[PDB]
RNA sequence: CGAUGUCGGCUCGUCGCAUCCUGGGGCUGAAGAAGGUCCCAAGGGUUGGGCUGUUCGCCCAUUAAAGCGGCACGCGAGCUG
RNA sequence: CGCUGAAAGCAUCUAAGCGGGAAGCCCGCCCCAAGAUGAGGCCUCCCACGGCAGCCGGUAAGGACCCGGGAAGACCA
């Protein structure tokens, strides 16, 4: 009787504080949101998901050695051009990147994945610019 | 850290103490300051610095806007120097004292299209012993099947020169304010007639 | 056969603050601060400090025995002090105080000039006589081998910067 | 430092330590520090 | 010329 | 096998490290100077000639050193032959 | 290579904690660089024109065309 596809819906902003939390255990959490999975409407060609605003990104946590072992790398096309950052270098220096990398290593490749990246607000520190969007606090 | 802008005039040697000095005459100032970039307003901090006079009837409405909150004549440039906050309102050559340091930023002449071996100091190949067409030639450009491509940064040919340089730490040999005069020991980029730029030395 | 069990004698009048990961320790010589596992217990007595452990897996008995003499250290380090001597051997080699700061003369083209960390005092007897005096021990034995490591003792003469009570064992030359 | 796969005591003064996952022999005699490797 | 002796 | 041109050289690099030199170490049958041996380290450097098609090697004169290997025994729609 | 230090009354550079330490690693130096589509920032200029996020005409600040040339350059820039 074909399946219920809904008009373009109006998006919804959420607040959560990383703070203590767990790396990866929170990326997954914020993949699925900007996914929109949560949503009983979901549909897997549409931006319908939420926005979703992060707050104390720097103070995100991780277990084992994962602070000196971690390491990220980047290419870049040249002889010799493999750079590799340890965790610490980067919650150092661009700590909002350390959460980025991993939800975005967690949404779909194409152009929605990309798109539903940038769906995602991540600061340092407790503060945000986006009070205009008043966005719902969330408990995750 | 100061810097003024300038005009790289030409070269000639004087005579110190017995010795011959080769030396690149710059007529530096007066760089009269325009805008001043600060943590508040820009980020960072630097001043914008104009130099050489221009016909007011020949600069645009944008452009007299800009120079008439500085309360300045228009100039034929604006440049940036970083890190430095004059106390003035007009840069000087009198800002350097003969022996002090200084690096110089011109842009190179232009070589056009160039060969390897203008542009790199390549080896070329051989002149006779049967070489066939490749005495200017760079060679092989690569391997085989792995990785069956070319290097990024690879040296080839193309445009080479006219270009920003930066020359290090050259020792200044006179001051002559009553003309703008600042005569630098040694070579600096580009022409004469060449804007460049020219900044306390990095290089301790 | 327990660092950690032995309670720890206080003396008149050292005062000793228990606190959440830390205990305050302060005595006539003043005060230290010791940072200090919460999965141990310090308990205040009457002129006596005790430590007590959760249960008796090893990090517990290992945190058990370390904290008792980081306690005790303390104790002992705001009432008594600590304090070690270094002793210069060899025929041009001495020492002085220049001001409050520390120098060597000891075989080198130049002089060696130690300034004192703060909480570290330094005294020359004899010329070839260093003693490096302050409340924390850690502290006090730190500056004392980067004393030592300027001018080590050698392995073939009795010359170098030894400490005191360190044996001189020497190999032949020929 | 001797080393190899092999650290055995060489003196009865001689003491089996590991220090940061590495296993290494301690001694009064300096020809017997090892380290495994 | 001819071939590519691959002899 | 309705073709994946085959040695060496020249040119042009780039990579590995089981390191030749340069930097940091431990042990020494380490007095010093100089070495030996092992550890860490691939940033940079690692010469010009005589002989041979040679690779290699030997020789000459130096050098801090005159490293070893991979890239279709790297590179003939780049050259040589 | 250490300091302090249990587990293991001693010892231990380590299990808690803290030092020292390479031509190497990061930054620092030089050059490119916001197609960094995450397309940033500052200074200044124009401005609400006329007719059924669109529309087509005349302008604005500005720009291009053309021309005289250039230690810029294959053309282009
Ligand atoms: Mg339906
Ligand atoms: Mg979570
Ligand atoms: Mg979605
Ligand atoms: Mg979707
Ligand atoms: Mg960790
Ligand atoms: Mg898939
Ligand atoms: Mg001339
Ligand atoms: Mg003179
Ligand atoms: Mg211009
Ligand atoms: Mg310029
Ligand atoms: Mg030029
Ligand atoms: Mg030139
Ligand atoms: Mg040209
Ligand atoms: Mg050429
Ligand atoms: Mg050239
Ligand atoms: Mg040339
Ligand atoms: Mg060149
Ligand atoms: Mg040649
Ligand atoms: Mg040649
Ligand atoms: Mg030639
Ligand atoms: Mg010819
Ligand atoms: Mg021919
Ligand atoms: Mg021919
Ligand atoms: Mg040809
Ligand atoms: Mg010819
Ligand atoms: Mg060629
Ligand atoms: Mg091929
Ligand atoms: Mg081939
Ligand atoms: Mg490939
Ligand atoms: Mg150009
Ligand atoms: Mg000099
Ligand atoms: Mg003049
Ligand atoms: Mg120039
Ligand atoms: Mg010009
Ligand atoms: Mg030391
Ligand atoms: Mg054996
Ligand atoms: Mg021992
Ligand atoms: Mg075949
Ligand atoms: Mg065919
Ligand atoms: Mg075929
Ligand atoms: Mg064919
Ligand atoms: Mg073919
Ligand atoms: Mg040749
Ligand atoms: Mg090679
Ligand atoms: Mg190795
Ligand atoms: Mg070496
Ligand atoms: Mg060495
Ligand atoms: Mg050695
Ligand atoms: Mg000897
Ligand atoms: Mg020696
Ligand atoms: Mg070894
Ligand atoms: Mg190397
Ligand atoms: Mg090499
Ligand atoms: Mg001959
Ligand atoms: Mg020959
Ligand atoms: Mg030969
Ligand atoms: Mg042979
Ligand atoms: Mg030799
Ligand atoms: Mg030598
Ligand atoms: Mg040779
Ligand atoms: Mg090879
Ligand atoms: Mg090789
Ligand atoms: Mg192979
Ligand atoms: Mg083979
Ligand atoms: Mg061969
Ligand atoms: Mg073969
Ligand atoms: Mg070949
Ligand atoms: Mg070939
Ligand atoms: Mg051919
Ligand atoms: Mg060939
Ligand atoms: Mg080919
Ligand atoms: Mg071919
Ligand atoms: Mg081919
Ligand atoms: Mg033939
Ligand atoms: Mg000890
Ligand atoms: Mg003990
Ligand atoms: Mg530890
Ligand atoms: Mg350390
Ligand atoms: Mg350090
Ligand atoms: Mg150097
Ligand atoms: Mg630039
Ligand atoms: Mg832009
Ligand atoms: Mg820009
Ligand atoms: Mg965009
Ligand atoms: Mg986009
Ligand atoms: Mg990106
Ligand atoms: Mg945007
Ligand atoms: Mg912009
Ligand atoms: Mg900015
Ligand atoms: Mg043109
Ligand atoms: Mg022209
Ligand atoms: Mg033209
Ligand atoms: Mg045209
Ligand atoms: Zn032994």
């Amino acid at each position: 009787m074909k399946t219920y596809v809904p008009k373009q819906v109006e998006p919804r902003w959420v607040l959560i504080d990383a703070e203590g939390k767990t790396l990866g255990r929170l990326a997954t959490k914020i993949a699925t949101l900007l996914r929109g999975k949560h949503r009983p409407d979901w549909t897997p060609n549409v931006a319908m998901g939420d926005f979703v605003v992060v707050v104390n990104a720097d103070k995100i946590r991780v277990t084992g050695k994962k602070l000196e072992q971690k390491i990220y790398t980047r290419y870049s096309g040249y002889p010799g051009g493999l750079k590799k950052i340890p965790l610490e270098k980067m919650l150092a220096t661009h700590p909002e990147r350390v959460l980025e990398h991993a939800v975005k290593g967690m949404l779909p490749k194409g152009p929605l994945g990309r798109r539903l990246f940038k769906r995602l607000k991540v600061y340092a520190g407790p503060d945000h610019p986006h009070q205009a969007q008043r966005p719902e606090k969330l408990e995750v | 850290m100061k810097g003024i802008l300038g005009v790289k005039v030409g070269m000639t040697r004087i005579f110190r103490d017995d010795r011959a000095v080769p030396v690149t005459v710059i007529l530096a100032g007066p760089c009269p300051v325009v805008q001043r970039r600060t943590p508040e307003k820009d980020g960072y901090t630097a001043v914008q610095l104009g130099f050489l006079p221009q016909n007011p009837k020949r600069v645009n409405r944008p452009l007299k806007g800009h120079f008439a909150k500085a309360g300045v004549e228009p100039v034929r440039i604006l440049r940036e120097i970083r890190d430095f906050n004059p106390e003035g309102d007009t840069v000087t050559v009198e800002i350097f004292k003969p022996g002090e340091r200084v690096d110089v930023t011109g842009t190179s002449k232009g070589r056009g299209f160039a060969g390897v071996m203008k542009r790199w100091n390549f080896a070329g190949g051989p002149d006779s012993h049967g070489a066939h067409k490749i005495h200017r030639h760079p060679g092989s450009i690569g391997n085989r099947k792995t990785p069956g491509r070319v290097y990024k940064g690879k040296k080839m040919a193309g445009h080479y020169g006219a270009e920003r340089v930066t020359v290090m730490n050259l020792e200044v040999v006179d001051v002559i304010p009553e003309e703008n005069l600042l005569l630098v020991k040694g070579a600096v980029p580009g022409p004469n007639g060449g804007l460049v730029i020219v900044r306390e030395t990095k290089k301790a | 056969s327990r660092i950690g069990r032995l309670p720890i004698p206080v003396p008149k009048g050292v005062s000793v603050e228990v606190a959440p990961g830390r205990v305050k320790v302060k005595g006539p010589k003043g005060e230290l601060e010791v940072p200090v596992s919460p999965e141990m217990r310090v308990v205040v007595e009457e002129g006596v400090v005790r430590v007590e452990r959760p249960s008796d897996e090893r990090r517990h008995k290992s945190l058990h025995g370390l904290t008792r003499t980081l306690i005790a250290n303390a104790v002992k380090g705001v009432s008594e002090g600590y304090s070690k001597e270094l002793l210069i051997k060899g025929i041009g080699y001495r020492a002085r105080l220049v001001g409050r700061a520390l120098e060597l003369t000891v075989g080198f083209s130049h002089p060696v000039v130690v300034e004192p960390p703060e909480g570290i005092t330094f005294e020359v007897p004899e010329p070839t006589r260093v003693r490096v005096s302050g409340i924390d021990k850690q502290k006090v034995g730190q500056v004392a081998a980067n004393i030592r490591a300027i001018r080590k003792p050698s392995a073939y003469h009795e010359k170098g910067i030894y400490y005191a009570g360190e044996p001189v064992r020497l190999k032949p030359g020929k | 430092m001797k080393v190899r796969a092999s650290v055995k005591r060489i003196c009865d003064k001689c003491k089996v330590i590991r220090r940061h996952g590495r296993v290494y022999v301690i001694c009064e005699n300096p020809k017997h520090k090892q380290r495994q490797g | 010329m001819t071939h590519s002796m691959r002899c």
